DNA sequence: ATATATATATATATATATATATATA
DNA sequence: TATATATATATATATATATATATAT
């Protein structure tokens, strides 16, 4: 079918990296809209938190108009891999900035930023040495953070889901880490780091023309003094935000790429009660 | 101990005049002075309030919501939040009074931040047209901190556009241009003949008509082929929310078309796609006008202008027009107040200048001397000269270096200043002024 | 574009880091120094803002509560509201710090008008106890307007009598007598052994006495008949709706007594009749005691002195002997950095005015001339001399009435009077100071 | 039984001047205790809006607390009368401050704000005249509001009821109209001018040390110009009075007496239906 | 008499203009 | 092509004491 709310994006279910910024508020939407690129971003406002999913029947999360779009936009289906990824053949090492890193000829390696294919590597000149499959630690490969493996085929309808809230919101309530344990009935959208989360500034100085943008107090005090003269605005949710830092976040996002502890399912019983 | 003999009648009829005051300050409808309901009198209040000091800082719209109640404004807090948020947008207003940092909407979603986040100032525009504000008429209501109107130099009543509805009553008024409104009052002001002020919406790409009287407002498309068009540009009533879901949903689920979103930074836009289920007519007229009514691009929008004129009444006007040329005498009367306050201060400031400059001059020449005597002995002895009647509280009290060479001809310099400027304030009229004011709109 | 891996654990430590943040804000312990819980710290603040021009204004309390939220109160205006009302009146406190003009309860019915009705100001025991607000430590958080803590000269959190109950703490003091305590803090001051301060609660008549550290603090009666008896005072727990509903409705619900209201202007009453139904003890003490025990007048109250100190920390005292100690460690250590700026402004102020007498001495004499040195051209002549340093701003700027023999001794008089000044402020000490600022209390 | 929030006067129930105050809310009616006159006046608290009753079905108002504890304190019972009044007997008339009023043996008149019986007056040494009742105006009687027939036998606990509001309350829903639609039951009330209503002042202006009440503010907008140099306060409710006006508008009250006009059964109707 | 509660005159830190340099589409 | 601050600079005015005075205790 299709969703109200939801703006779609043009490659929307096509092989690039699209992105879903799940919006808290119906108000940041209309930015999103006027900022965003209309082929990779796409869109979805929360209005209020959104209710528990951690130990409920999958029909009592279905329930939830904004889970069940949620669903219905990602592709995603309760229950169901979110993906299938490629079959294991020869594994490869290299050295990468002086370290040694165990891939498969079908994977993508994390550099600057960019997910780069190991076939391209290979055709980047890059000496790559084979290593029999019953001679690889698994355990280290599995450790590498900048190392996923290609998806064969995928239901995902977007590559990536991007959170975005307000920044003073963070535990009076919680619309975030409700997100997270939703997200977590898939992990292997954080083991790939699918599942990520926008920093919005919580301090932002007008050097002059200029703008500096701090994450956390604690920067801002620590650099006030080594700042010129300058005016600071604290950015307390999305609303705060205007146009020209709306697209300057978007456009250069600076992500949270949230990774799975190996006892996940044990801390998500710690919030949620 | 007395006892009255209220009569039931007394009761029944005074507790239904206090519902009676309680919803004359509620009515959706603005004075025709300077456009503002009175709860935007409030919040404007309350920001002009908050902008003594830095008039650049934003202070938060919750802050300028919450202090509307103490001005006299006796609804709840949320309707001083809604009219801010309203008012400090530039989708919704073409001429907007107060300034906004933050997510306050846009055409595409019409729909704010929460209060907190947002903040609002009076902007540039306000200080540009609403001048006079020392002689806005008091309230009647003693808690009535805001006056009864301010004073716009142009009927802001039609710049922005109001709609609301009262019981019994309604307005209807349609944005009209900033430069055709100025136009519209300056050939009042000279006697000249009023050209009817042409209607433009804010941030509005289309096209505007007008056919028996209603107008006619059209959205812009283009084709790119025998099946694909590109929407250009929907009529002013419309968001992305309502045009998706009250056009485009139901074409899409007759099988119609086939569109994606294009709206973006510019404005709004859908790409469509016709299907051959579609009829396409062979005519261009008959096709454009299938368009223009299957995908919604036609809309009519009817004015009805009902106004709280100068005397606090209801007033409904056949055309804007009138409108026009009553503000421009009402303001003119204000103008005229205006020159006379004026006249009556800059006598007395031009001859307190030239008593300082007298004196200066004198004790130059050493014609008054201050050593060796008391503040109590010469301020008796100042008050003997006839120039020195009143000022002799600021004439032996004002600054040293006043005494010097250089600063005793800067307050002759003021003294021929400040004549200049009583020739220039009673010379002059209520015509010349108006004018003026109304060159510093751009 | 940036990738950081911020893993799970951080992300529930920076949120519970954060709920850490909002209930320590809120949490009702009160302040070692200014007797303040956060919320009254806010209040006082709002009200202490709104005093800037007219300290006898009354300030709507609806006002009050309402401004606190810009001042850095992340709570409800509810509570600003409630926090105001039960601070703003007497039968509540021993030493309250905001006036009230209303409603604002009584010890009969415990509860305050609408915040709309009732206006509160800060009362003049607030401006005669609390004194160096402005070395007052600046809190951590930017967005906290109102200080780290106020500057009382006597520990405030015992006068008024507090009762905190959080989550894993919980604090609870008596309110003790103004006097007492004020003795108590001279006698840590000069170093005298520290009496316990007695309990004092506010407009109450009874009686209060320390047994094995815990308080029975008892109402009065007094019999007129051998069946007719008198309560002229009952705890200050009570008020007349619990009173009756718990003590007193029993006991006319078992047909032991029958009673009448006797409240008023006086505080409590309620005159008792017996019946044959309840029996009456011939031994005076076995009466007195079941008496006592059966009206309710007597209640313990234990005291559990928990505080935050000025460090931040939460602090447990065994008895207020040490806290009055500490406070008045602290509080001598801020009466010293008063002290010291005290010492700096006094000796700038006397070398500005040594300065100002000594150029109106010499411009009457004649050695300076100000005629026709134009402006910058003197103003570098006596940034020469050495006395005139950085004060020419201020030394040739002053009125002219200055250069007058009246003024001309009256200013020499204000620069002695300002090397007396600081001659007595370089001179005395912590105790000293401390000790003329506590004989301005009464 | 007993009343919780009723305060019971100490000549409640005798045959004395007392007075009932239905003070809206719980806040005035500690003033009330510390200001009252223990002997006389009484008093209750109205903490809520609206009390409709104007509906009938007896039953389905006595669900309402506010107005079961008014019946139980006032000693009032819907549908029969407050009182019984005294039989008819001889009739006289006199020439009271030049007005010829015809009354009978025993009913009440009302001079300079006093009540006081016929027998009381003949007393006085004033001039009655017999008048045969077949000559007696009934039509004239029954016009005459300063003439009361006087109570027989009373089921009534207080002798007056005096309603007592915020000014803010008025127009935007009240008390007062409901109190009066609920009292509408006993018209005989209204006959002898027994329901009440303490006028609070709208303007309290401080002309130095003394204090002038202006009870509407056209008065005071009239009366400002001639009055010294003085502050004034906005009474806006019972709230913010303080305690010294409460008790001087206690004991020295000013009552806008509700008389029933020849249609109250239909006047009830425009505003509550 | 005893503060004390009001009226009243004073230096001083803002709010308001007062001049005028600084630069983005 | 204008912009826009923008930085000292005045200013006059709304303050926070200091103190004269009629006053209840």
């Amino acid at each position: 079918a299709k969703v109200h709310k939801h703006i779609k994006a043009n490659l929307c279910g096509k092989d690039a990296d699209t992105t879903l910024f799940l919006t808290e508020g119906d108000s940041a939407i209309g930015y999103l809209i006027d900022v965003r690129d209309k082929e990779l971003h796409g869109g979805y406002p929360l209005r209020g938190k959104v209710l528990n999913s951690w130990g409920m029947s999958y029909a009592d999360m279905l329930k939830n108009k904004e889970l069940f779009d949620i669903c219905a936009i990602t592709g995603l289906v309760l229950g169901e891999k979110a993906f299938e990824e490629k079959e294991d053949g020869e594994w490869f090492t290299f050295e990468l900035n002086g370290d040694t890193i165990i891939v498969n000829e079908n994977d993508e390696v994390q550099i600057n930023g960019k997910w780069i294919t190991v076939g391209e590597l290979r055709k980047n000149l890059m000496k790559f040495v084979k290593i029999d499959s019953s001679s690889v630690d698994m355990k280290k490969y599995k450790l590498q953070n900048n190392v996923r493996r290609s998806i064969k085929s995928s239901s995902m309808n977007y590559a990536n889901v991007a959170i975005m809230t307000d920044a003073d919101h963070d535990g009076l309530g919680s619309i975030y880490p409700s997100l997270l344990g939703f997200f977590s009935n898939w992990p292997e959208l954080f083991e790939q780091g699918r599942i990520r989360f926008v920093k919005t500034p919580v301090i932002i100085a007008q050097v002059g023309k200029k703008q500096e943008w701090f994450y956390t107090v604690a920067e801002y005090e620590s650099a006030k003094d080594a700042l010129p003269k300058h005016s600071i605005r604290y950015i307390k949710g999305l609303g705060s935000l205007e146009k020209s830092e709306y697209r300057e976040m978007i456009q250069n996002p600076v992500y949270d790429v949230v990774k799975l502890p190996e006892n996940w399912k044990e801390l998500f019983e710690m919030l949620m009660g | 101990m007395q006892l009255n003999n209220r009569d039931l009648k007394s009761i029944i009829d005074n507790e239904a005049l206090a519902y009676a005051m309680y919803t004359v300050e509620n009515r959706a409808i603005p004075n025709m002075i300077d456009g503002f309901k009175p709860v935007q009198r409030f919040v404007i209040a309350r920001a002009l309030d908050l902008a003594r000091g830095n008039k650049d800082k934003f202070h938060k719209l919750a802050s300028i919501a919450g202090g509307v109640a103490d001005l006299g404004y006796h609804h709840g807090e949320n309707s001083a939040q809604d009219a801010g948020a309203l008012m400090a947008n530039t989708w919704n207003n073409n001429f907007p009074l107060l300034d906004g940092q933050g997510n306050f909407g846009s055409r595409t979603v019409q729909k704010a931040a929460a209060s907190r986040y947002i903040f609002a100032r009076v902007s540039k525009n306000f200080y540009n047209v609403y001048k006079d504000t020392e002689y806005a008429p008091v309230h009647q209501d003693k808690e009535h901190i805001p006056p009864a109107f301010y004073l716009p130099i142009i009927p802001t009543v039609l710049l922005n556009g109001v709609s609301g509805i009262a019981t019994g009553y309604a307005t209807y008024i349609l944005p009209h241009s900033v430069s055709s409104v100025k136009k519209a009052v300056l050939q009042a002001l000279q006697g000249k003949k009023v050209t009817k002020p042409k209607v433009e919406f804010p941030e509005f790409r289309g096209e505007v008509v007008e056919i028996d009287g209603q107008y006619e407002i059209r959205g812009t498309y283009k084709f790119t082929s025998r099946t694909q068009m590109h929407i250009t540009e929907i009529p002013y009533k419309y968001d992305r929310e309502t045009y998706v879901s009250k056009i485009l949903d139901p074409l899409e689920n007759k099988g119609f078309i086939t569109w994606d979103d294009a709206c973006g930074e510019h404005g709004f836009g859908f790409k469509v796609k016709f299907r051959k289920e579609y009829s396409l007519s062979d005519n261009e007229e008959e096709r454009h006008a299938k368009i223009m009514k299957d995908f919604g691009l036609i809309e009519r929008r009817s004015q009805n202008i009902t106004v709280i004129n100068e005397k606090g009444k209801l007033q409904v006007y056949d055309n804007v027009v009138d409108l026009i040329k009553d503000f421009v005498e009402v303001r003119k009367t204000y103008v005229q107040k205006r020159i006379d306050n004026k006249i009556k201060e800059t006598e007395s400031a031009f001859r307190l200048a030239f008593a300082k400059a007298h004196f200066i001059k004198k004790v130059i020449s050493g014609e008054i001397v201050v050593q060796g005597k008391t503040r109590k002995e010469l301020t008796e002895e100042l008050s003997k000269i006839d120039m020195y009647s009143s000022y002799v509280d600021k004439l032996v009290g004002m600054n040293i270096f006043h005494m010097t060479s250089d600063e005793a001809k800067k307050l002759a310099e003021e003294a021929k200043a400040k004549k200049e400027e009583n020739e220039y304030w009673k010379t002059t009229d209520v015509v010349t002024e108006y004018t003026k004011d109304l060159e510093e709109i751009k």
